[PDB]
RNA sequence: GGCCUCCGAACG
């Protein structure tokens, strides 16, 4: 009922479209300032 | 009526896991009724299938 | 709609090709948004260290984004038409929407691209010449997402701190394009994404 | 064969059971 | 005559229909009324203890059985504190597997809620009944309830201070009999509370 | 929220 669902379908949006978890875009994506 | 073409049961494991997917979507209980009147819901043995009567 | 995959389906099965498919589970196409503005600043840089993109994505307003669907005012006018239509519509300043350097993806996805700084108006060749470079690079990354690699709705982005290069060899289209994403991807993670 | 449930064959075991959904089953999805 | 016959049912489908948490449709759906919901309880804690040895499918048809309406887990705090009640009136062999059925119900802790605080009489006044059957339920639910997030998370649940003789610090024969009784019963380290503040 | 296979006659 709450954005679990909506997180969830990230999360399985990702593993089915082929793409890692990730969920952190500090280190990969933005400089570590 | 029957089982009719479907013998006892064909599947394997590496389609079952191609197929559908230990974390997916889940919204409804997959309703027979909108997998029946919709025979692209329902992919397991469409053949020989008179259906998709729309509305009225 | 569904009508469109059962005709779909039995017109490929049961017209075009005979064979055995199995077809998932239907979902819904998600898509990428940001629900607040980007409070950390974006730190970007050539691997040959030439150029830096710096740059904050904000969410678009909805009348913004409406607009963005119905095109509003058209890509191909000239700036005084499109500082007339943020300035008269969205209430934004002469200077910031004629800032304005390319649209979203295709001229049609909801995001803003501008660049809005004190040194940014003071080399016009540095945003001039690096306008094809980001942009071409933005538009590759405007179309999959940091996240869930979806189109973004309504993200604006503002340019502030943009390094020129010495020579225009150093930072090429390899040491920009690719890295408009990484910036895009840093304020959209710093922005609070919403789908 | 209902949705998720169901006997092929209703002649090859027994008679078919009647089931419903079990009144722990709401307790557990609850 | 109605509790005689829903307990000669109760207990026929009892000894019958193995793997009990099935079984809770046919209970439910004998759809018996509120007025023998209580006597249901009751009864089936009498059909729980009835049986030669300690049956877990009593403690899961406890859980699913209180945990499906509000007034079954009322009915599981209620018929627990009037278990409470029995101590030296239990019998010896049942008491085992009160302490199982109790220990279960008690790991899961979802139906009860003041079970913890109606439990642990006064220092030098016990049944014996409820000392062995809670150095029982006490050794068996520490070992499979987690005791030392049991009594580590029990300590910030306010249930030690909510029951008589798990009360610590003024009470010199609440804290000082709990450590001998909880040291000579194996609770070890747990009793440390009861022993410095004593 | 429902779905209830059952179903016998001779000869030998």
């Amino acid at each position: 009922p709450a954005p679990h669902l909506a997180r969830e379908f990230m999360i399985k949006t990702r593993r089915r479209k082929g793409l890692s978890e990730d969920v952190s875009i500090s280190k990969f994506f933005d400089d570590p300032m | 009526f029957e089982p009719l073409v479907r013998d006892i049961n064909l599947q394997d494991e590496d389609w079952n896991e191609f197929n559908d997917i230990n974390k997916i979507i889940i919204r409804q209980p997959i309703r027979t009724e909108y997998k029946i009147a919709f025979p692209y819901l329902y992919n397991n043995l469409p053949h020989h299938v008179h259906l998709t009567w729309y509305h009225t | 709609g569904e009508l469109y995959l059962d005709c779909v389906m039995h017109d490929l099965r049961k017209m075009y090709s005979e064979i055995d498919i199995k077809v998932a589970d239907p979902v819904v196409t998600f898509c990428e948004t940001v629900v607040e503005t980007s409070s950390l600043k974006c730190f970007a840089e050539t691997p040959n260290k030439k150029n830096k993109i710096t740059m904050i994505a904000e969410p678009l307003e909805k009348g913004l984004a409406e607009d963005i669907e119905n095109e509003v005012v058209q890509i191909t006018w000239n700036r005084k038409k499109l500082g007339e239509f943020f300035q008269t519509k969205y209430d934004w300043d002469l200077l910031a929407a004629r800032s304005i350097w390319a649209f979203g993806p295709d001229a049609t996805g909801p995001n803003i691209l501008v660049d809005d700084t004190l040194p940014s108006e003071v080399d016009k060749a540095l945003l001039g010449s690096v306008k094809d470079s980001i942009v071409q690079g933005f538009q590759w990354g405007t179309r999959e997402g940091p996240l869930c690699d979806e189109l973004i709705r309504n993200v604006k982005f503002k340019i502030l701190d943009a390094v020129v290069a010495q020579e225009p060899l150093h930072r090429g289209g390899g040491q920009i394009i690719p890295t408009a994403r990484r910036v895009v991807y840093s304020a959209f993670l710093m922005a609070t994404p919403r789908l | 064969m209902y949705n998720g449930i169901g006997l092929p064959t209703p002649r090859g075991s027994g008679t078919n059971g009647y089931v419903q959904r079990n009144l722990s089953l709401v307790r557990g999805r609850r | 005559i109605n509790l005689v016959s829903f307990r000669r049912t109760i207990y026929l489908a009892i000894q019958s229909s193995l793997d009990f948490e099935e079984c809770a449709h046919k209970l439910l759906k004998m759809e018996f009324p509120e007025s023998q919901t209580k006597e249901l309880c009751n009864m089936i804690l009498d059909c729980c203890a009835q049986q030669r040895t300690y049956e877990k499918f009593f403690g899961l048809l406890a859980g699913r059985f209180c945990m499906l309406k509000k007034e079954y887990m009322e009915s599981f705090e209620g018929i627990f504190k009037e278990q409470y009640d029995t101590i030296h009136r239990l019998e010896t062999n049942k008491l085992r597997n009160v302490a199982k059925m109790f220990a279960h119900l008690l790991y899961t802790d979802s139906l009860p809620w003041s079970v913890l605080e109606c439990i642990k009489l006064s220092e030098e006044t016990t049944t014996s009944s409820s000392r062995i059957f809670v150095k029982i339920f006490f050794q068996e639910l520490c070992e499979y309830m987690g005791l030392p997030k049991l009594n580590a998370r029990l300590k910030d649940e306010t249930l030690q201070p909510f029951f008589e003789g798990l009360l610590p610090r003024d009470n010199p024969r609440n804290t000082r009999f709990a450590i001998n009784f909880f040291t000579s019963i194996g609770l070890g380290g747990l009793t440390d509370e009861l022993r410095e503040h004593l």
